[PDB]
RNA sequence: AGGACCGAACCGACUAAUGUUGAAAAAUUAGCGGAUGACUUGUGGCUGGGGGUGAAAGGCCAAUCAAACCGGGAGAUAGCU
RNA sequence: GCUCGCCGGAAGACCAAGGGUUCCUGUCCAACGUUAAUCGGGGCAGGGUGAGUCGACCCCUAAGGCGAGGCCGAAAGGCGUAGUCGAUGGGAAACAGGUUAAUAUUCCUGUACUUGGUGUUACUGCGAAGGGGGGACGGAGAAGGCUAUGUUGGCCGGGCGACGGUUGUCCCGGUUUAAGCGUGUAGGCUGGUUUUCCAGGCAAAUCCGGAAAAUCAAGGCUGAGGCGUGAUGACGAGGCACUACGGUGCUGAAGCAACAAAUGCCCUGCUUCCAGGAAAAGCCUCUAAGCAUCAGGUAACAUCAAAUCGUACCCCAAACCGACACAGGUGGUCAGGUAGAGAAUACCAAGGCGCUUGAGAGAACUCGGGUGAAGGAACUAGGCAAAAUGGUGCCGUAACUUCGGGAGAAGGCACGCUGAUAUGUAGGUGAGGUCCCUCGCGGAUGGAGCUGAAAUCAGUCGAAGAUACCAGCUGGCUGCAACUGUUUAUUAAAAACACAGCACUGUGCAAACACGAAAGUGGACGUAUACGGUGUGACGCCUGCCCGGUGCCGGAAGGUUAAUU
RNA sequence: AAUUCCUUGUCGGGUAAGUUCCGACCUGCACGAAUGGCGUAAUGAUGGCCAGGCUGUCUCCACCCGAGACUCAGUGAAAUU
C-alpha cells in the first residue's frame, strides 16, 4: 500500500526550505518563532 | 462532403464525418506559427472560472489576417489549410511583393484564384473593402466593428452579414443571430460568405469524441446535493423548483444583457 | 479502420475462503474486469478551509472531512454525570 | 566439501529516486537478531570513493515562480512589463584489455577524440541585443534491408568409460576481439547551374521570399550494416617452473562457414488518418551602425588549458515508504536453451537462494489439498462452493437484426510414433562457374551447400496421442440501462454518474458568465455553424389537453409609492 | 408493473406439487408522454426464472496427503481483574 510520505529532497527545499520561509512576511514570522524557543534546527534544510 | 461511418462497432454507427479533399496534407507554413497553451478553464488565480474545459489534443496557432489592409497588392491562393483553432477553413495567399498571410477561406474560393484588397478593389468574393463601397444588399463576412480594429463578426463556418441600408455615417446589418445592428459606414469586409458549410452537419458519435476537443463531462445539477447546487438532491428525482443556474440565476428567458454603454447601434435586437 | 475481439505485462477490485490481540490500522489464495484508449505511468508545477476539486458518493483535500490541521480567544459554557 | 531442493521476464544483473558508511579487513558477543551463535546490515578500531570525454555545475528554454519602473489596493498586500529564474526536454568529445581485500569508460597498457587560449606563417571583408535558415517534434499501419543473439557444421585440445555396448554418423570444452579512421552500400529526400529584376522579411542585405529568361540532365543532402584498418597486438581452453595449496611469472593450439533471427537499428524514413501534433540556444548564413597599410575572419603547424562537486554500498529491498530484519508499495535498463503464437506455462543455463526456533508424536477439531460405492441439486434465501468445458484444422450453424452482427451460436470428425511418396518434398537461403559492365559493396545466368513446413498412403503401441502445465460450460424466457466508460481510498460497482443525440434559454464582443474590494485574468488570441446555463439521454414510432396559481417575457392608461423640496 | 393496499387477484403455460417466473385479462388503492411514453439488435463481474452437462451442495459421510493443535528443549505476549 503507498503510503502518504513519498520523499523527495527537491520539494522539500522548495516548500519548507529557508529560501522559502523568507520570501514571504508570514514565512519569517515562522523563523522568529522558531529562534526565540531556541530550536536548533531553524528549517529543513540539511 | 458528409459520410456516414458503417456500424462495425459501437461508437462508430452514429459518426458522420465531414471529409474535404481540397485540404493540404501537409505541413503548415512554419513562419505563421505559435505556441498556444491550454489553460483548462482556469485563470491566473488558479481557480476554475469556466467549466467542462479540459484536455483534448495539442494544438499551435496560425497568425491569421483579420485586417487585410494590405491595399493594392494582388494575391493568389496557394492551397487550403485545416485550422485546429476554429471552424473555419483556411487558405494561405502570396502576394505579389513575396509575403505570405493566412486569411478566412470563403465560400467559393480555391487555389489558383486571385484576391485584393482596398478602395478601388473589384467586387468579387474574398475581396476587402470599406463597406461605405461595397454595394447595398450584399454578403460579406469578416466585417470590423471599428475601423482599422480587425473582422470581428461573422467569421463561423458557414455565417455571414447582409448590408440592408447605408444612410450617412453608417451601415445597418442583419448579423447571423438576427440583430439589426449599425456601424460606421469605414469598416472594412469581406465579399461573400465563410465556406465551411457541412461543419454543422457531423456527428461525433460518441463520448471520445468530444474529449478529443477539450470538453470535459457535464454533471446536470438535479444529481447533486443541496450543499452543492441550488437543484440539490431529494428521495428520488424531485426537482420542485424553478430552473436556476448555479449561484442562483433563473437561466430560462431571464435577459443579462445590461451593457447600457453603445444601447444606440441596435435596432432590432432579435426575435 | 475500430472508446473492435481473445489474452500477459500494466491498471483495476465482481465472488468465495482464510485472517480479524492479522504477515498486513483493508492484505493473502483461487477465480474475475479493462488491456490503442474517456488508457496508463515518471518528474516538476497550479488550485487552500464556508474554500478547493468532484463522469456527483457529501466523495477527496497527508491512516482525520455535513466544513482539514496547528496555535490563540480559553480555565468558552455545561440548570447535566 | 559432497549430495538434495527452490527462483530463473527473477527470488539474476545494472541505475535513478531515497537512505547515508549499511562497503572491505581485524577484533569482540553484554544489549540488538522473535532460539543458540564462534556468525551478522550489532559493538570497537583501521582502511576504502582517483575523470578534459560518465553525471552535476554550465549555455537554452516549457508549465510555472519571482519581478526594476508601472497599474491597483485601509495597512499587510494583489497583478504584471522590461527582465531574471525554473527539467521531467535541446546543446562538444573514449573505447577494449589488465588490475585492488574494498574504486574504475576515473588507476595502468594500447589506440583515439572534442572545445577553447596564445604564438608563427599564408591568404583575406570583418562586424548584432537585428533578418533568414536550421534546430523542430502527432496517432496508427505496412513491409524491405540489417545487427544483437542463437543453432548446426568445420577447426583445435582433451577423452575411450564404476554395469551390457561405445575408435565412431561417438562424448566434453573452446572457437573472442571495441572506439576511432577509411570506404559511402540496401534505401530515403530533392531537378541543378548561371544572369537580370522587385510595393515583402520594422533599416540594410550578396541571405530568405517573389517574378522573368538561358542552359544541362547529373547535382547535392541523408544513410543502418558490411568490408579494410585498428590487431606481427589483446584475449584464449589447457599446460609448465614457483605453488603459506591463499595463488603468481613465462608459455599458450583453433579462433572459420552456413542457417535462423528480434519488441533493437536504417526509421526524426515510407504509407495513411483526423483529434492536425513545445519553446529557446548551440549551429549555418545576411548585412546595419562601426573599423580598414589596423582590428577581426578562414586554413596549417606549435604550444597551453579543460577547473569545481558527485563516484563506497543497498536500490522490487533486512539498507527506500510502511513504528518491526513487516507475505504490502516503489520508475528506467539488460532479455540465454527445449517445447510454445508468446515477455503465458513447464523444466533448465549464467547467476542467486532454502525465506533466523528446532526435535518428536501421527488424538478430537481447524486450515490447504487428493479420491470415492449407489443416487445426481433431493442442499440452500440462491447450484454459494465445487465439479465440469477448455487447443488447432475442416465440416456445419436457428430465432431476431440497426444488415455490422447474433457466432467460437449449437453440433460433428481428425490429432502419437515409424516408413514411403521425397536416401529431406513445396518453399526460403545462396557458393563456385560462365557472361556483361559507367571495371563496383555492380547486373544477368547459374545452381552446390544449408534450412524446411503441410498433406496423402501404409504400418505400429497404449485404457487413453489438443495425454503434463497451459486452456470458453452451453441453451431458452424476461425487468432495467442503448453501448465503451465513471463512482462511496477502507461493508454499496448498480437500475446510480458520464455519454453521443435532442430541446429550451441567455449571449453582438470591453459578450453572457466566473475568480477578484480593485487592477486584471479565464471565456478566447474564440465571434451566433460561437460560447454559457438548464433539462432529457443511441436509435425507431411519438411527445396530447390546461396560462387560474408561481416564475419569466412584453404592455401602457389609471391607482399607490422613497430620498429630495 | 422497479408502481397493485386488498393479494399467493383470475385464467392459461411449465412442475407429482410453482406466494417466484412467463403469457393474457383490466376492479390502474396510487401508469402516462423530454423530472419523457412505448418498443428495440448489440452490449452487462447487472435483477428474476427454466433446461442439458456436471458434480461430496446433499441423502451420509469414509479414507488419505500436508500445515497447526499434542509432548520435549529455547525465547516469551495480550484483553481482563
Amino acid at each position: 500500500m503507498k503510503r502518504t510520505f513519498q520523499p523527495s529532497v527537491l520539494k522539500r527545499n522548495r516548500s519548507h526550505g529557508f529560501r522559502a520561509r523568507m520570501a514571504t512576511k508570514n514565512g519569517r514570522q515562522v523563523l522568529a518563532r522558531r529562534r526565540a524557543k531556541g530550536r536548533a534546527r531553524l528549517t529543513v534544510s540539511k | 462532403a458528409v459520410v456516414k461511418c458503417k456500424p462495425t462497432s459501437p461508437g462508430r454507427r452514429h459518426v458522420v464525418k465531414v471529409v474535404n479533399p481540397e485540404l493540404h496534407k501537409g505541413k503548415p507554413f512554419a513562419p505563421l506559427l505559435e505556441k498556444n497553451s491550454k489553460s483548462g478553464g482556469r485563470n491566473n488565480n488558479g481557480r476554475i472560472t469556466t467549466r467542462h474545459i479540459g484536455g483534448g489534443h495539442k494544438q499551435a496557432y496560425r497568425i491569421v489576417d483579420f485586417k487585410r489592409n494590405k491595399d493594392g497588392i494582388p494575391a493568389v491562393v496557394e492551397r487550403l489549410e485545416y485550422d485546429p483553432n476554429r471552424s473555419a477553413n483556411i487558405a494561405l495567399v502570396l502576394y505579389k511583393d513575396g509575403e505570405r498571410r493566412y486569411i478566412l477561406a470563403p465560400k467559393g474560393l480555391k487555389a489558383g484564384d486571385q484576391i485584393q484588397s482596398g478602395v478601388d478593389a473589384a467586387i468579387k468574393p474574398g475581396n476587402t473593402l470599406p463597406m461605405r463601397n461595397i454595394p447595398v444588399g450584399s454578403t460579406v463576412h469578416n466585417v470590423e466593428m471599428k475601423p482599422g480594429k480587425g473582422g470581428q463578426l461573422a467569421r463561423s463556418a458557414g455565417t455571414y452579414v447582409q448590408i440592408v441600408a447605408r444612410d450617412g455615417a453608417y451601415v445597418t446589418l442583419r448579423l447571423r443571430s438576427g440583430e439589426m445592428r449599425k456601424v460606421e459606414a469605414d469598416c472594412r469586409a469581406t465579399l461573400g460568405e465563410v465556406g465551411n458549410a457541412e461543419h454543422m452537419l457531423r456527428v461525433l458519435g460518441k463520448a471520445g469524441a468530444a474529449r478529443w476537443r477539450g470538453v470535459r463531462p457535464t454533471v446536470r445539477g438535479t444529481a447533486m446535493n443541496p450543499v452543492d447546487h441550488p437543484h440539490g438532491g431529494g428521495e428520488g428525482r424531485n426537482f420542485g423548483k424553478h430552473p436556476v443556474t448555479p449561484w442562483g440565476v433563473q437561466t430560462k428567458g431571464k435577459k443579462t444583457r445590461s451593457n447600457k454603454r453603445t444601447d444606440k447601434f441596435i435596432v432590432r435586437r432579435r426575435s
